[PDB]
RNA sequence: AAGUGUCUAAGGGCGCAUGGUGGAUGCCUUGGCAUCGAGAGCCGAUGAAGGACGUGGGAGGCUGCGAUAUGCCUCGGGGAGCUGUCAACCGAGCGUGGAUCCGAGGAUUUCCGAAUGGGGAAACCCAGCACGAGUGAUGUCGUGCUACCCGCAUCUG
RNA sequence: UAGACGGUGAGAGCCCGGUACGCGAAAACCCGGCACCUGCCUAGUAUCAAUUCCCGAGUAGCAGCGGGCCCGUGGAAUCCGCUGUGAAUCCGCCGGGACCACCCGGUAAGCCUAAAUACUCCUCGAUGACCGAUAGCGGAUUAGUACCGUGAGGGAAUGGUGAAAAGUACCCCGGGAGGGGAGUGAAAGAGUACCUGAAACCGUGUGCCUACAAUCCGUCAGAGCCUCCUUUUCCUCUCCGGAGGAGGGUGGUGAUGGCGUGCCUUUUGAAGAAUGAGCCUGCGAGUCAGGGACAUGUCGCAAGGUUAACCCGUGUGGGGUAGCCGCAGCGAAAGCGAGUCUGAAUAGGGCGACCCACACGCGCAUACGCGCGUGUGAAUAGUGGCGUGUUCUGGACCCGAA
RNA sequence: AUGCCGUGGUGUAAAGCGUGGCAGUGAGACGGCGGGGGAUAAGCUCCGUACGUCGAAAGGGAAACAGCCCAGAUCGCCGGC
RNA sequence: CGCGGCACAUCCACCUUGUGGUGGGUGUGGGUAGGGGAGCGUCCCUCAUUCAGCGAAGCCACCGGGUGACCGGUGGUGGAGGGUGGGGGAGUGAGAAUGCAGGCAUGAGUAGCGACAAGGCAAGUGAGAACCUUGCCCGCCGAAAGACCAAGGGUUCCUGG
RNA sequence: GGAGCUUGACUGCGAGACUUACAAGUCAAGCAGGGACGAAAGUCGGGAUUAGUGAUCCGGCACCCCCGAGUGGAAGGGGUG
């Protein structure tokens, strides 16, 4: 019933009302002093005056290539390990068996031997991906 | 209500492919003359960054 | 929920000012200052226990030597005595047998006397 | 002789008992704040919103109303009391032939206020013409229009 | 179909108003229903070379100065303003982030256009882990009042008898107020100064102490005096209880001794002759919002986790797969991939990929255990919610200027 | 001399190091020794000191007493050293 | 040091040989800023149960209890709501801000009682008379302390209480 | 101090440690390229060492298929110096 549920001991915990008496927190509640800190708060930029380290550093090399044509990758090995039997799979397989996400252009990987007689079909395999598909009796596609 | 990054340290820290931040060594910009070139394979880099700059930089990176 | 705090703070006024009874001044009447003086009051008090232990450790010294030199014997020499004899008693039940009993206490003396050296050197 | 021995309460402190002051605590509420839902989403030269001045048998205030002034007429509803209220007092009345009361429609709707006949210390001063009363006769009274601007129709130039 | 809610002398489904549900209307407004009135077309729609004209002008463009856009004039397109100069009509112009060629999208310089959207002066209906008279509206009480200011403006305070007024007839003291007795009422320990009635504060009385004595005003040790309570010598009237009392216990008070420099804030340091506080009662300061950032405690599920707006429903329940994060890293980036970048080179290095007490079989071994997946069953991870702490943007702990 | 670095051994309870959350602090005072500036001065000013204490530590001694000496209070005892 | 009573940390023998508990040994328990942990009390919502006009809260007094916040009992007052158990949620706790509002103290029955024009005496009324009315003295103004108007006020005018 | 010949007053690096609040600073065996001097061994990535210099942002001057906002270019950007 409800007059028999209660959390898991661990949780729930008490909350830390500060200015309540001399006894828990008292006064200051944690800014113990007359400074800045004590009334207000000072940023993580300021760092007393001299040029903060995101200011005295230099802005990293290079440029973002407004076209990075990102991929999702999935693990030749892994896809052994995600078809056993396998055979037959293709990206719509992949996103089916949970691979990888939607909306996607694939490359497949290279880690791992994959040791099932399977066929792939995805974008833009890479070097050992396609050595190893192809050698695993199956090709690769595009 | 969403919280800002910081764009000046976004766009001088970069978060590895793990837990790491890696600032740039680069008192390497200026005057290069001088420097021998022990100085400059010296900055010539990516440095991750130390304990006493990292707990803020993490708050400039978010 | 408004909680009108009254009744949470008049528990401890009335805690204050019930074992503030007996101030003269405005100590058993007013609030803050029945506070006032129950701080003082209880760090008196403690002071107190500790000090009373060792007051009355010097009083009971003060009777059990007059008792002492009633016998002719020092203090000094009477705990020498009572100590070389062995005689676990302490001031309290020293001093004790010393208001009630002169008799014991006088054969307390003659045992001291009995158990002290035979001089100031050893 | 020498020695000891409290009693006092002008008045104070302390504690109890008995009160007074004040209005906290508790418990409310004829009141708000906050939302959700369904509406409605403008009013005014056919005079607004907001008011001054009045209106009740008797003082004022709130409320209703407007010189017809807690009201007027019709349509409906309901049915036994009613004469709004602070604030409950005296009156003097009505109502079962349908009262107070509730809904919708109409009439009345002073004066100021865009205010607009002209003026003005808003709530007041003073007019023109035309009907329509009044006096012996002007003065007086009742009703209506009379501001300005732009647009249009028309004579105009 | 009614146990909503509220009233009645208490806590009412059955006393009352009502609710559930059902009826409900002239007229009004409005939903809407049919007929009348008005608004078209009396084929050029097709196919046709394309003979020709038109397709919104001081406009577009271009230059100057500005605005605006993530775009701070930068190299900036698109759009908008003002000033010059100033076009074409489709084989025209416009855009595609300077610009150019090809290729695409559309035809500005006419105007109009419901929905979903926000909004609350207003009426209805409802609710609240909203406040309950110092709160909540400034406003429960003649409230934007009284009062303040010339004015613009500012701007309060003020609720509770009782169920019913039965509101104290009557005598008594008083000139009245006020009381006393009476009576009403269950209660006057509810009297129009009224529910309950705190504390400060002001008295009356009573036990102790105090007029030779300093002392943060207490604390400890403590005689005595009064207290109620009591065991008994006791009286044996004990066939009924306490007297002057002895032992004893709490409770006033406390003669007397010793110890002892209030609280706060701030300070190297305060009892401080530093700050603040006359006192009591009420109010006054670390909150919350965000599929926020970090870390952690707990809980779902699992290489996943999760939905946002929204759609259905009425308990916050069910759908909603856009997206977000996790799943691979490296590099300026092109890219490449358990690798990736530099470099001439992997030589190094930088960043990131991978873990047993033994195998299976071997490379080799001085007892060595580095190697591979299959396992002996090799080893784990996130993401979403909830509490917590900190941080972000918000006045963000409250108060306070010039 | 000391102190400092290492290793080797014995002793020692959380002491150390790494990585996070949360802080505070960054006006110090006197005292011992070592020095500067002062004047062979200061309750002076500035330094050093695995030196101390107060800060932030009460109790006992110092007449009284932040910093001096003894000693670091978990509470009680009308017990001892 | 002795003797008792709490607390914390590490450690073993243990119970269920990590959760959480029995026994022990050792060490430890001043504390500010600050850090962690555990908790009291106020109020609101749910579930469970329960007390209440035979008397709820609030208040007051006494008697107890807890290591602290605080808790319970009893009586008095009162005259409608609280207990406690598991949870959710807070405008949750004040002794200070020359804090805010109300009340009430100390100064203190103290200063003052608003011009250096001056009052009284008899009578009256009346509960009550220095101040009110009648008189008679006496005194002060008389370029104003008289009499009028303007603004300004707005009934302060007069009669009666 | 002198005499010879030369450019290492190098390109890509770097195990490691010094120090460091962070930023910055300093050394660096040895690895390869391609050189000097030497018969060789070897030494040379400036001067006997320690001062002679300034972070960041922002512009500039060159080399590089790095990108190139419909595509080819380009402006502009980017790396290196």
């Amino acid at each position: 019933k409800l007059h028999d549920l209660r959390p898991a001991r661990g949780s729930k915990i008490a909350r830390t009302r500060v200015g309540r008496g001399d006894g828990s927190k008292g006064k200051t509640a944690g800014r113990g002093t007359k400074g800045t800190r004590a009334r207000k708060q000072v940023p993580v930029t300021f760092e007393g005056g001299q040029m903060p380290i995101h200011m005295r550093l230099p802005k990293l090399k290079g440029f973002r290539n407004r076209f990075r044509t990102e991929y999702e990758i999935v693990n030749v090995g892994d896809i052994n390990r995600l078809f056993p039997q396998g055979g037959a799979v293709g990206v719509d397989d992949l996103v089916a068996k949970g691979a990888v996400r939607k909306n996607a252009l694939v490359k497949v990987l290279g880690d791992g031997k994959l040791t099932a007689k399977v066929d792939v079909s995805a974008h833009k395999f890479s070097g050992s991906a396609r050595a190893k598909i192809t050698a695993a009796g199956g090709s690769a596609t595009e | 209500p969403k919280a800002k990054t910081h764009s000046g340290a976004s766009k001088r820290f970069r978060r590895t492919g793990t837990g790491k931040i890696v600032r740039q060594k680069a008192n390497r910009r200026h005057l290069l003359e001088h420097k021998p070139s022990t100085r400059t394979r010296r900055l010539d880099g990516r440095t991750v960054v130390a304990a006493n700059d990292t707990k803020r930089v993490t708050s400039l990176l978010n | 929920a408004r909680v009108k705090r009254a009744v949470n703070a008049h528990k401890k006024r009335r805690s204050i000012l019930k074992a503030s009874r007996g101030y003269r001044g405005q100590r058993s009447r007013l609030y803050r200052k029945a506070k006032e003086q129950q701080l003082h009051s209880l760090n008196y008090a403690y002071r107190d226990r500790r000090a009373r232990k060792g007051e009355f450790r010097k009083l009971w010294i003060a009777r059990i030597n007059a008792a002492a030199r009633l016998n002719d014997i020092t203090y000094n020499r009477l705990i020498q005595g009572l100590k070389a004899a062995g005689v676990e008693v302490d001031r309290k039940n020293l001093a004790d047998i010393a208001i009630s009993d002169p008799a014991a206490f006088t054969a307390l003396v003659d045992v001291a006397r009995a158990a002290l050296p035979e001089d100031v050197n050893a």
